[PDB]
């Protein structure tokens, strides 16, 4: 029942600042220590720093103290203040609870992760286009339809199908940065071509940095 | 600063194969080493701590051993859901440092890709850009070839490929190919074809559509 | 002291505490703030005590 939730992720300009949060429930920060770990996209894991229950702070020396870890026991929430960010600071930022075994620091509970992007680019919402499942005359095997989430910045974009009712057969491809500097992906789903003639498929695109949400119904 | 190094970077074994992953430290760390499992889009999951201790809830097909500068994680019987990147973490000295990861792929029987072709919707054509998408679905191995032929002419430099991570149940992949051309260039051709070459295919499969049809 | 806690990381030790015979070494841990009995003949303890005695 221990639950960690990060928030505050988003786009930041180079040299800019940002704060993240980590609301912890099911345990007290007075007993358990909490750590921040970051992971650059498609890279390795990097221990940012620790916040003990005592509680002082431990930092990774390689960060040049451009980060500050803090705690508010009354909220049971941990923070991370980010200062003068570089492009290299673009990463998913996790918080993790210290198991508290005598052995040393071990991360037993983690948060979902929040993504900080450092870029001089402007935010843009995704245009959503349907990928029409033209049969075009063959119906028996699985049919294929989806959505084309084109031209958005920055990551991430949340794609769903039928408000989560569809939990199988769906492939949402990792976005690929285009020449324009705008990401783009497709979300396909294989369904029985038998219906189609009954079932209504809707995709749910959500882009938080742009505050845009688009519901597109895909019909043959 | 203790830097951790792992071998190998990648590996592919079958369901039921023993697999080991080496973790070396640039300096002695005694028994203060842990092992983490991370699936795509998710947070790391602690497996082994104190070199050889398995934490609660983790299947005992996982095993750890080692001490000093040499450590090793053993998966005694590979399961389809073992697809992940495995990291080792040192907590002997600050800063705590991670290995660069080890990529574990599942080997399985050859699976031919089901292919689909998607024409650009009219709603998209308004803005002035056409996106043609070819879909390769549920195949293994991941190596595949996709060529775009527009009115039987071989395309080059316009397409972009993207691949999904390996499935945790049937260990297949899915590949998308997007052909990008302007509204002008899209409306000066007819036949748009996608040619797929794969090991599961005895003969290359071609999916195609015309233009301006239902 | 008592027995010796096994396999305690050095980075998890805030400071050492030598008791007056009740070697008796106790380590204050950083992650859980407990007091743990440390093994005196460990190599990293012998090197820690040297740094403190200016040697």
């Amino acid at each position: 029942e221990v639950q960690l939730v990060e928030s505050g992720g988003g786009l930041v300009q180079p040299g800019g600042s940002l704060r993240l949060s980590c609301a912890a429930s099911g345990f007290s920060l007075t007993v358990y220590s909490v750590h921040w770990v970051r992971q650059a996209p498609g890279k390795g894991l990097e221990w940012v720093g620790a916040l003990w229950g005592s509680g002082g702070t431990e930092y990774n020396s390689n960060l040049k103290s451009r980060f500050t870890i803090s705690r508010d026991t009354s909220k049971n929430t941990v923070y991370l203040q980010m200062n003068s960010l570089r492009a290299e600071d673009t990463a998913v930022y996790y918080c993790a609870r210290d198991q508290g075994l005598n052995y040393g620091s071990l991360f037993d509970y983690w948060g979902q992760g929040t993504l900080v992007t450092v870029s001089s680019a402007s935010t843009k919402g995704p245009s959503v286009f349907p990928l029409a499942p033209s049969s075009k005359s063959t119906s028996g095997g699985t049919a294929a339809l989806g959505c084309l989430v084109k031209d958005y910045f920055p990551e991430p974009v949340t794609v769903s199908w039928n408000s989560g009712a569809l939990t199988s057969g769906v492939h949402t491809f990792p976005a690929v940065l285009q020449s324009s500097g705008l990401y783009s992906l497709s979300s396909v789903v294989t369904v029985p071509s038998s219906s189609l003639g009954t079932q209504t498929y809707i995709c749910n695109v959500n882009h938080k940095p742009s505050n845009t949400k688009v519901d597109k119904k895909v019909e043959p | 600063d203790i830097q951790m190094t792992q071998s190998p970077s990648s590996l592919s074994a079958s369901v039921g194969d023993r697999v080991t992953i080496t973790c070396r430290a640039s300096e002695s760390i005694s028994y203060s080493l842990s092992w983490y499992q991370q699936k795509p889009g998710k947070a790391p999951k602690l497996l082994i701590y104190n070199a050889v201790k398995l934490e609660s809830g983790v299947p005992s097909r996982f095993s750890g051993s080692g001490s000093g500068t040499d450590f090793t994680l053993t998966i005694s019987s590979l399961q389809p859901e073992d697809f992940a990147t495995y990291y080792c973490k040192q907590y002997w000295n600050t800063p705590f440092t991670f290995g660069q990861g080890t990529k574990v792929e599942i080997k399985r029987t050859v699976a031919a890709p089901s292919v689909f072709i998607f024409p650009p919707s009219d709603e998209q054509l308004k803005s002035g850009t056409a996106s043609v998408v070819c879909l390769l679905n549920n195949f293994y191995p991941r190596e595949a070839k996709v060529q775009w032929k527009v009115d039987n002419a071989l395309q080059s430099g316009n397409s972009q490929e993207s691949v999904t991570e390996q499935d945790s149940k049937d260990s297949t992949y899915s590949l998308s190919s997007t052909l990008t051309l302007s509204k002008a260039d899209y409306e000066k051709h007819k036949v748009y074809a996608c040619e797929v070459t794969h090991q599961g295919l005895s003969s290359p499969v071609t999916k195609s559509f015309n233009r301006g049809e239902c | 002291c008592r027995f010796f806690e096994s396999h305690v990381a050095r980075a998890n030790v805030k400071h050492l505490k030598i008791l007056n015979t009740p070697l008796q070494i106790v380590a204050r841990l950083k992650n859980n703030n407990r007091q743990v009995c440390i093994d005196p003949k460990l190599k990293w303890i012998q090197e820690y005590l040297e740094k403190a005695l200016n040697k």
